[PDB]
């Protein structure tokens, strides 16, 4: 009925083939990144310290997923040492996925904020509420993953990313994850795109410099792109994955299929810490110039 | 620390109070430099403003209770880079000019190029009124604009291609356009929606200053 | 003109409580801190309490804590004094006194004057003595007091903070000296001030009819402030 | 145009009728009381740590 | 006629430039080659003066050297205890345009002006226990760009109407009028004998003026550019100015010349302020490139810089002791050095 050899080998190749790259890329990537707005940071604080503060944060969430692939890569083939090394090598990886991706939203959220209340946003923008949203977004990721990880005790997994157990697999468990993790995310990153795509856009009736912002719609635009791209995927595989294990997708070469899906996916999402850059970080002239 | 000293300690403390109290309404504060001529209906403008809103002249009213601050300095006006730098941090900059003496628009336009290109008014957005647009619309179908500029093209009796070709020639006057927006409005002394024009530019300037922050490109 | 004018002040039975008000009129009165300073029938003065020019700190005598509050009004420029279970030690004319604490001010520079009667029903205290009580002297003549503290007033910022007042028969006290050393404002140049770490003098060059009454020493190093008892110079 | 010229001509002519010294004496002139109030000024030799009111 | 008064000016120009030239015979560099270098002095902030909320523009110290006010665009003068740095008093400004501001050599009062064409002095020892503000001297048809006590009484002012003006306090009224130079009024310096006064304009000319007389006494001519600042040498026999060209220079009284210039190739903003120290042997300038130079006065070599300013150094002081230096700047900062 079911069978998971052939899959579980290509897939270990294609997972090499995919992460040794991105560990390599995002590696240096988030480190330029980190180097570049500690400069902005130590150099031009009152003009771009607020934004500078949750690009570093989005940087050091990459860097640390970044790091946690080399674990994943030989972990995932290799016995366990130790019992809970899997636990906590999922949590880092697992952690730094989801606090790029809430920083990611509070990004959007930010530049449409700005965008749609001037006034209000210049009066109280400042780098400390965003250093206090920051921190608050790491203890939510950090303060989430514990309540669920002390469930996996039951898992008995000599190899991590591969023995996830029915206590996150729940639906009073995995379909909160998906809504707090990717859709309500993914409704309010599509939202505060479009509403600030639509607002830029809506400055032609003020005046004819409308056009010098027009590089701002393509970078808002590329980010909702790059979002979806590297999310929605992953967490269509996630509802697949729930779909067989409660048994609504049963019937062989399906599941094994689903499971393709899911871990492809997921080693594709993480080429996200790359794309993260591309998009946030070199699309501002200041931070291309200093580089 | 003497007795002495800790009171004097607490005067100081309580003077940064009222200095810390006053930081909060300045930071809000919004100051437009009025750099209009004596054609070009200054007066009539900034009674027309007192009325409906209730060395250097200024001008104090709230739009939206945001606190806006005109500041007048005709006659006292300088050339010298230290009086210049005095407005550096303004807002914006509000030009006052007679559309309808085609006579006087070459000195208005050489006043528009010396103050918009000036260094110290680099981040300071412009706010352009060309007023009497009445007296445009009358003085266009009986004077032909060609006669003073054989630049314009078009139909010298339409009023939209007049008023494009203004438009035009202020913007051009501008070197270097990618700074801060520009911004122009065709109207009158005596309309009642001056200040809803100027809050909107006002807005408009702070948004790009906010986009900015962002570091969005 | 600057005027302080207190009220509240009567006969009050042993263990009732009262309240003395101070109406300030023609100086900035937010800017001043307020000292209550009380003065028993016959005797020297005594400060009680004091109030900042806001209201971050505030102190009282030993006497007087956990019995006294004091208080300002700075929009009605009103100072206040509430007592509680009065004893026969607190009948004294009690005076509100002006202090602005800045580089170069002048504390205790205005004084004004009630008073209050209740029938019959410190260690580590700086202490001044003013050794003579009354001073026999001709007008013309060049008179010397002297006063003693316990602990040296110099400050190791370079300030010595002793204060002269001079009480005429009938009126309430006046700044002479303050800090030791500085001529109060109005007051005629024949007054000088000089001393040491812990011994001081004044000085009247050329006695007047209006240099007689009390003349008293004051230190403002630190709190409680205490006076001296008060050197007599009649004629 | 004749008032402000004669004047401007009253003015180089009351600065040319004045007596100027050699540059060298002022030099000079300048030197000495430099080399006079060196050690009186703070700023050109720090004072110690003792002598300063503005320590931080 | 006209022609003829041309070149009689002319010629006298010629005759006083062949004056000058004749006098002329042995540089300042040269006289003082011999001697040692200062070497270089580092200066640290002892103290940093916080509270204003706005560019500075001005700042005087006191004559006691502990006690200094500063003039800020908020519409604000705030006096300081530079010791404890304390805030002493905190005037506001009917106009919030000011430019410059004095400190009476008594202490009792201080000086204001700027756009609004008026110098006012504001009491500080009242009965009341408030600064108020004691006479407003109207006259000026230009913005005040300098005011300097003589004593209580007397105070004089340059303007942007291209004149300087003694005012005599109490009635109010210009006791003189200095007329002569032709562009706007930079600075101020007075002599310490407070006999003298030098000026520094906009037409890149200096101008030695005698308060009593009130007329020039002489006119210095070596800059290219618009003078911003001027400060008199301690003996008060020569004096230094700065301007626009990147420049600063020092001018001889007696030699009726200039004897040295202080610029760098590496400097290309203007200078804003200068002072002496106490001796005279060290010249201290503000610039806009944010930061301070201390140059050797006697042989131009820059001997330190202070550098700890965010923004443009606006003004510059040296307190009478020498034992301080006060720098002010449009990032709202004072700084004392030493
Ligand atoms: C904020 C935060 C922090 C840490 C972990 C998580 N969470 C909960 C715990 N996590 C899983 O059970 C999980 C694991 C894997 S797998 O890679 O190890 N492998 C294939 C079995 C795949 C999907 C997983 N989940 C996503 C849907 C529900 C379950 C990962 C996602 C979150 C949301
Ligand atoms: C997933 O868990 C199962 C148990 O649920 C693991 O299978 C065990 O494997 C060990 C050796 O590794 C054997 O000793 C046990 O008898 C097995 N148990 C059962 C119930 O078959 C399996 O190894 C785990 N897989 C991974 C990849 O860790
Ligand atoms: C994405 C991160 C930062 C947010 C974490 C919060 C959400 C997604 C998770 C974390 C822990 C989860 C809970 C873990 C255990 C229980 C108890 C069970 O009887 C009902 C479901 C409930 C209550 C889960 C609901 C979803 C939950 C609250």
């Amino acid at each position: 009925d079911c069978l998971f050899d052939g899959v579980n080998e290509l897939m270990k190749t294609l997972q090499f083939a995919v992460h040794i790259p991105t560990f390599v890329l995002g590696l240096l990537l988030n480190l330029l990144a980190i180097h570049g707005f500690s400069t902005f940071l130590k150099n031009r604080w009152p003009d771009y310290a607020a934004t500078s503060i949750y690009m570093i944060n989005l940087a050091v969430f990459d860097l640390l997923l970044v790091l946690s692939l080399p674990f994943k890569m030989v972990l995932s083939q290799v016995q366990s040492p130790f019992p809970s090394l899997c636990t906590l090598v999922e949590c880092l990886y697992f952690v730094s996925m989801y606090g790029s991706v809430f920083t990611i939203c509070f990004i959007s959220m930010d530049r449409f904020l700005a965008i749609r209340y001037p006034l209000l946003v210049s009066h109280l923008r400042s780098p400390r509420k965003i250093f206090g949203i920051c921190c608050t977004i790491w203890v939510l990721v950090w303060t989430g993953s514990i309540p669920i990880y002390s469930f996996h005790g039951k898992v008995e997994k000599y190899m991590c990313f591969h023995n996830m157990s029915d206590d996150t697999w729940s639906a009073k468990v995995f379909f909160p994850l998906e809504v707090f993790g990717f859709l309500l995310p993914m409704g309010i990153m599509g939202f505060c795109c479009s509403r600030s795509i639509h607002i830029l856009l809506g400055r032609r009736d003020h005046t004819q410099d409308w056009v010098q912002q027009k590089a701002c719609i393509y970078s808002i635009a590329a980010s909702l792109a790059v979002f979806v791209v590297s999310f929605l995927p992953v967490h269509l595989g996630f509802f697949l994955q729930f779909l067989v294990r409660n048994s609504f997708i049963v019937e062989c070469r399906a599941k094994q299929s689903i499971s393709f899906f899911l871990q492809l996916s997921m080693c594709f999402s993480n080429v996200n810490c790359c794309l993260d850059v591309f998009c946030y970080y070199f699309v501002i002239k200041e931070f291309r110039m200093n580089i | 620390v003497s007795a002495e000293d800790k009171a004097a300690a607490e005067r100081s403390k309580e003077i940064d109070k009222c200095l810390s109290r006053e930081k909060t309404y300045v930071k809000r504060l919004v100051k437009i430099l009025l750099l209009g001529a004596d054609n070009s209906g200054k007066s009539t403008f900034l009674k027309q403003m007192r009325i409906i809103h209730g060395g250097i002249h200024e001008y104090d009213f709230e739009i939206k209770n945001v606190p806006f601050k005109m500041v007048d300095v005709g006659g006292q006006r300088s050339e010298r880079k230290r009086w210049f730098e005095c407005f550096d941090s303004v807002t914006s900059i509000l030009f006052l000019v007679d559309s309808s003496d085609f006579n006087r628009l070459t000195e208005s336009l050489n006043d528009f190029e010396t103050i918009v290109n000036n260094r110290v008014f680099s981040n300071v957005s412009i706010i352009l009124f060309l007023n009497k647009t009445d007296l445009l619309e009358e003085k266009v179908q009986i004077v032909s604009i060609k006669d003073y500029f054989l630049e314009f093209e078009g139909d010298p009796h339409c009023l939209r291609d007049v008023q494009k070709f203004l438009v035009e020639c202020f913007r051009n006057k501008r070197r270097d356009q990618q700074q801060k927006p520009l911004y122009h409005h065709f109207t009158t002394a005596i309309n009642t929606e001056n200040a809803r024009l100027i809050f909107r530019d006002v807005k408009d300037t702070i948004l790009h200053d906010n986009l900015k922050q962002l570091m969005l490109q | 003109d600057v005027q302080l004018v207190e009220s509240g002040g009567g006969l009050v039975q042993p263990g009732g409580s009262r309240k003395l008000s101070c109406s300030a009129s023609g100086f900035a009165f937010s800017s001043f801190g307020m000292h209550w300073v009380r003065q028993a029938p016959e005797k020297g003065l005594e400060w009680v309490a004091y109030i900042s020019s806001g209201s971050g700190t505030i102190y009282y005598a030993d006497t007087v804590k956990g019995r006294f509050t004091i208080s300002r009004d700075d929009p009605k420029n009103t100072l206040f004094l509430q007592m509680t279970s009065l004893r026969s030690e607190d009948t004294a004319m009690y005076y509100c006194v002006r202090s602005i604490y800045y580089y170069g001010s002048s504390p205790f520079d205005f004084w004004g004057g009630t008073t209050l009667t209740v029938s019959s029903g410190g260690g580590s205290d700086i202490v001044m003595t003013q050794a003579t009580s009354s001073v026999p002297v001709t007008p013309g003549e060049s008179v010397s007091i002297s006063c003693r503290s316990s602990k040296s007033l110099l400050h190791s910022n370079g300030n010595t903070y002793l204060y002269w007042f001079l009480q005429r028969p009938g009126q309430s006290p006046q700044l002479l000296i303050y800090r030791m050393s500085n001529l109060a404002s109005g007051v005629p140049d024949r007054f000088s001030g000089s001393g040491s770490g812990t011994a001081f003098t004044l000085t009247i060059s050329r006695l007047e009819a209006e240099d007689v009454g009390v003349y008293y020493c004051m230190q403002h190093l630190e709190y409680p402030l205490t006076f001296g008892a008060g050197t007599k110079l009649e004629l | 145009s004749i008032a402000q010229a004669r004047k401007l001509v009253e003015q180089l002519k009351m600065e040319a009728n004045i007596d100027r010294i050699k540059v060298s004496k002022a030099a000079a002139d300048l030197m000495a009381y430099c080399e006079a109030h060196a050690k009186e000024d703070p700023l050109l030799t720090p004072v110690p740590a003792s002598e300063n009111p503005f320590r931080e | 006629e006209l022609d003829q008064l041309r070149q009689e000016a002319e010629q006298l120009k010629n005759q006083i430039r062949d004056a000058r030239k004749a006098c002329a015979d042995a540089t300042l560099s040269q006289i003082t080659n011999n001697i040692d270098p200062v070497g270089r002095i580092q200066m640290r902030t002892r103290r940093t003066l916080r509270g204003h909320l706005a560019k500075i523009y001005a700042m005087h110290w006191g004559t006691d050297s502990r006690l200094l006010v500063s003039a800020s665009q908020d519409g604000k003068l705030i006096i300081w205890d530079s010791y404890t740095t304390n805030k002493v008093h905190a005037i506001p400004l009917r106009s919030s345009w000011v430019m410059t501001c004095a400190y009476a050599p008594s202490g009792n009062y201080v000086a204001c002006g700027g756009l609004d064409n008026i110098c006012s002095i504001y009491n500080l020892k009242t009965r009341e226990g408030n600064v108020r503000v004691s006479r407003e001297l109207a006259g000026h048809t230009g913005y005040l760009s300098c005011c300097r006590f003589l004593d209580d009484n007397q105070i004089v002012t340059s303007s942007g109407d291209t004149t300087c003006a003694l005012w005599d306090i109490e009635t109010g009224q210009q006791t003189t009028t200095f007329t002569g130079h032709t562009g706007d009024v930079m600075s101020l310096s007075l002599a310490p004998d407070t006999r003298l006064f030098v000026s520094g304009a906009c037409d890149a000319s200096a101008k030695l003026w005698d308060v009593r007389e009130g007329m020039c006494r002489q006119t210095f001519t070596g800059h290219e550019s618009d003078i911003n600042a001027i400060c008199f040498f301690p003996n008060g026999n020569a004096f230094a100015t700065g301007s626009d060209d990147a420049t600063c220079r020092l001018f001889d009284l007696r030699a009726d010349q200039e004897l040295m210039t202080y610029s760098h190739d590496n400097i290309i903003c203007g200078i804003t302020s200068v002072s002496f120290s106490k001796s005279g042997r060290l010249l201290l300038a503000g610039y806009d490139d944010f930061n301070c130079n201390v140059w050797d006065a006697l042989k131009a070599d820059r001997a330190g810089v202070l550098a700890g300013h965010d923004n443009r150094v606006s003004c510059l002081g040296v307190t009478d002791d020498g034992m301080a230096v006060a720098t002010g700047s449009w990032d709202s900062f004072l700084k004392i050095w030493n």
